[PDB]
């Protein structure tokens, strides 16, 4: 809160942070693409999909 | 001195060769693969193969003889070779060939041998020879269900059902004098054949005329005869290309001989001036490359045919090709339509002016067969030496800017990609 209730020190710090987390999941999704990349996507069938790729 | 073209009931042609020590004399038929269909499909090579048997060689080599048979997609060629004097030896082999024997060539022992010689043969080809498999499946894709999809030397499945009936069936349809060509090459007069052939009478079936179906037509298509246990990936592409007598015909060549073709195991072709060298010898997208221009009756394919050990790396090798071929559209060079033009003639030369009788016999053959006449290296010369850079722009921006292809492929294709990343290709973006 950085005081006795919700006041201005908690808006105003809250939207700092509301600033800087969407670039920390930025740099998640790129965590997360990573992950995917190095097996790839999966498919309805649920078995392997290195028969048959397509660009 | 310019080859004579004589006609009194059969048509006789000849191209008399004086520097010569031997002579070839034989019939060529406008009749070829693209004149079967699915299920006699193989009856020509079928026939080929029983007049190249041991009993009929056997008797032509006791009169010093030697025969020799083509079986192409337009035509078909049965010739007989000698000294030049044994000329009239030819002839009547020739002629009890083709009209004293039937049932000696056709008879059980000797039809199921060879027919039991050529089903291996077939066999060991699709097994084996993979770069002219995959340009036989090319032809196959490109015009599929129709008479040019057929592969010459027939399919095992028609080959194994042919029984004697069919071959004479074709024969008794197809090799008839109004769709014949008597042929004389390497050293002999015009006069001596035409007397000697005039010499004998009969007919043998008169005015019947060959049977008619359906035009060839072009299909952007493909077919993946992917197989990994092969050591390297084979593959051919094409657009519609030009069939013979086509006003394009030398422009097209020309155009194949920009690209040209290269082996990279031999110094001097990787030394070429060919642009699309420096692109794929550095990280050796390929072993070999080589453009055609493949004419025929009713249409025609160019494009090339490749084979590569750099499986990872197909795709680029694809790319940087069609990349090339762009290039003939938009901005070809006036010092490559100029080494074409040299090449082309050489490669004409060295086609037209070999020193095999039999390959004059069928070249001769065809094209009388085709246009009545044959044409002079004098006169295509000068066709070639008037290409321009414009002509050149023009037929590419007609056969190969934004055109559909036929693929075809066999071994670890597995990097080649999808057939419309391939088409997209044809093409560069464009302000
Ligand atoms: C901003 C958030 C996210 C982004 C941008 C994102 C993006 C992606 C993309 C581009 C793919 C590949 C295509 C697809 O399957 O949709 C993917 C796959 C996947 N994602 Fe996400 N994702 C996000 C959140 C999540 C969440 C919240 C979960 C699970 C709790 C998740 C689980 C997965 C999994 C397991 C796959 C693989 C699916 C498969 O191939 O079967 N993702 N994601
Ligand atoms: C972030 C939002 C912005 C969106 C803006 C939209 C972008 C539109 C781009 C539109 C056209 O871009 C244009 O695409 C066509 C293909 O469709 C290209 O065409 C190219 O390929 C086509 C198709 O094989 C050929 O026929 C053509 O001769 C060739 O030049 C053209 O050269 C390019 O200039």
């Amino acid at each position: 809160w950085g005081g006795f209730s919700v006041s201005n020190p908690t808006i105003q710090r809250f939207f700092a942070l509301h600033y800087l987390v969407p670039f920390i999941i930025a740099a998640m999704v790129i965590m997360h693409l990573m992950a995917l990349h190095i097996h790839g996507s999966s498919n309805p069938l649920g078995i392997t999909g290195n028969l048959d790729r397509i660009p | 001195a310019e080859v004579t073209q004589l006609s009194n009931g059969i048509v006789v042609a000849t191209e008399h060769n004086p520097s010569a020590h031997t002579a070839s004399v034989g019939v060529v038929f406008g009749s070829g693969a693209a004149n079967e269909n699915p299920y006699n499909n193989g009856v020509s090579n079928l026939w080929k193969n029983i007049f190249l048997s041991k009993e009929n060689s056997a008797v032509a080599a006791k009169e010093g003889l030697a025969l020799s048979s083509n079986i192409s997609r337009d035509f078909q060629s049965y010739i007989v070779s000698s000294l030049p004097g044994s000329t009239d030896k030819s002839l009547d082999f020739l002629n009890q060939s083709f009209i004293q024997q039937k049932a000696n060539l056709l008879s059980s022992s000797n039809f199921e041998a060879t027919k039991k010689s050529v089903l291996k043969q077939v066999q060991d080809f699709e097994d084996n020879d993979h770069p002219n498999r995959v340009l036989e499946h090319l032809h196959s894709t490109a015009f599929q269900n129709t008479p040019l999809s057929l592969p010459t030397r027939g399919t095992l499945e028609s080959l194994e059902n042919l029984v004697v009936a069919d071959l004479e069936s074709f024969a008794n349809n197809h090799f008839l004098n109004s769709n014949a060509v008597v042929v004389g090459t390497g050293n002999i007069k015009h006069e001596d054949l035409v007397n000697s052939i005039e010499s004998k009478n009969l007919s043998l079936q008169t005015g019947t005329k060959p049977v008619l179906k359906k035009k060839a037509a072009f299909l952007g298509s493909e077919v993946r005869l992917r197989d990994d246990t092969l050591p390297k990936a084979w593959i051919s592409l094409a657009v519609e290309g030009e069939p013979v007598n086509s006003p394009n015909y030398f422009v097209a060549k020309l155009a194949a001989q920009i690209f040209g073709s290269y082996n990279a195991f031999e110094p001097a072709s990787r030394l070429q001036g060919i642009k699309l060298l420096d692109n794929i010898q550095e990280y050796q997208l390929c072993d070999n490359f080589n453009h055609f221009s493949l004419s025929y009756k009713d249409s025609g394919l160019w494009g090339f045919s490749t084979a590569t050990r750099n499986v990872t790396m197909i795709d680029d090798l694809i790319h940087f090709t069609l990349k090339q071929w762009n290039r003939l559209t938009i901005s070809v060079t006036d010092t490559e339509v100029e080494r074409a033009k040299s090449l082309l003639k050489l490669q004409l030369g060295q086609l037209y002016e070999s020193g095999n009788p039999v390959n004059d016999a069928n070249l001769l053959g065809a094209e009388v067969l085709i246009k009545g006449s044959k044409l002079s290296l004098g006169e295509a010369f000068k066709k070639i030496d008037a290409i321009t850079v414009k002509d050149v722009k023009a037929w590419a921006g007609k056969r190969l800017w934004d055109q559909d292809i036929a693929i075809a492929g066999t071994g670890q294709i597995e990097g080649l990609l999808d057939y419309m990343r391939i088409r997209s290709d044809m093409s560069m973006m464009r302000w």
